[PDB]
């Protein structure tokens, strides 16, 4: 049920198999091991800030 | 952008600036290594256009800048079907040589029609550009950004004599003071979804900038995602 909290899909949710669901991700990402999250599948996937680590933290 | 703030370098890596007969005259967003999405009103046959990705401060050198020539321009086929309506204000620019993606040059994500609208309805998005920082005042040297709330269509309609079509949406503040402005056209209106930003609108038009009771008008990208995906395919 994509109805509530997007079926717990980090990005896209689609109903599948009797009240179930299947999460997917946009180009450059891949459906993580847990079937809900999206993880980068390329060095520079769309939409993400990767400069980070400013210059004063733990890292 | 009026009432916004300075972006940090690399904060909006999909943002590009367009240069031509006028310098820094519009913005755009990277679709992929060879394609930029912008506003069709920025590229009405006028000049030859150059695109600069990895840009931050227009007057300085950051050594992150990648300049490219635009070899092909595709304004939406229904733009200018009707005179002066700004409906379908969106266009695609093909670059001569591919951009090299890195932390300062990164595409913006583009969801399907359903999800682009779901993300827009999240009700809060970011606009950015090197446009005017004051109505009729100077342009920005450092990229500016601003969060703007989505405005209900009835309120949107009531704010102007001009027609607001289903291919547009309004965003801004009831009290004014913060808005996109001249020179920002073509830049993105983006919605961040758990750390991943998606394109939800294109900065398009307005009446003056940042005035109380007026809002920024944006091209509703969900209505065009199929077209963007069809024209920007890499071979
Ligand atoms: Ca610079």
């Amino acid at each position: 049920t994509c109805n509530i909290k997007n079926g717990r899909c980090e990005q896209f949710c689609k109903n599948s198999a009797d009240n179930k669901v299947v999460c997917s991700c946009t180009e450059g990402y891949r459906l993580a091991e847990n079937q809900k999250s999206c993880e980068p599948a390329v060095p520079f996937p769309c939409g993400r800030v990767s400069v980070s680590q400013t210059s004063k933290l733990t890292r | 952008v009026v009432g916004g703030e300075d972006a940090k370098p690399g904060q909006f890596p999909w943002q590009v600036v367009l240069n031509g007969k006028v310098d820094a005259f519009c913005g755009g967003s990277i679709v992929n290594e060879k394609w930029i999405v912008t506003a069709a009103h920025c590229v009405e046959t006028g000049v030859k256009i150059t695109v600069v990705a990895g840009e931050h401060n227009i007057e300085e050198t950051e050594h992150t800048e990648q300049k490219r020539n635009v070899i092909r321009i595709i304004p939406h086929h229904n733009f200018n079907a009707a005179i002066n309506t700004y409906n379908h204000d969106i266009a695609l620019l093909e670059l001569d040589e591919p951009l090299v993606l890195n932390s300062y040059v990164t595409p913006i994500c583009i969801a399907d029609k359903e999800y682009t609208n779901i993300f827009l309805k999240f009700g809060s998005g970011y606009v950015s550009g090197w446009g005017r920082v004051f109505h009729k005042g100077r342009s920005a040297l450092v990229l500016q950004y601003l969060r703007v709330p989505l405005v209900d269509r009835a309120t949107c309609l009531r704010s102007t004599k001009f027609t607001i079509t289903n291919n547009m949406f309004c965003a801004g503040f009831h009290e004014g003071g913060r808005d996109s402005c001249q020179g920002d056209s073509g830049g993105p209106h983006v919605t961040e979804v758990e750390g991943t930003s998606f394109l939800t609108g294109i900065i398009s038009w307005g009446e003056e900038c940042a005035m109380k009771g007026k809002y920024g008008i944006y091209t509703k990208v969900s209505r065009y995602v199929n077209w963007i995906k069809e024209k920007t395919k890499l071979t």
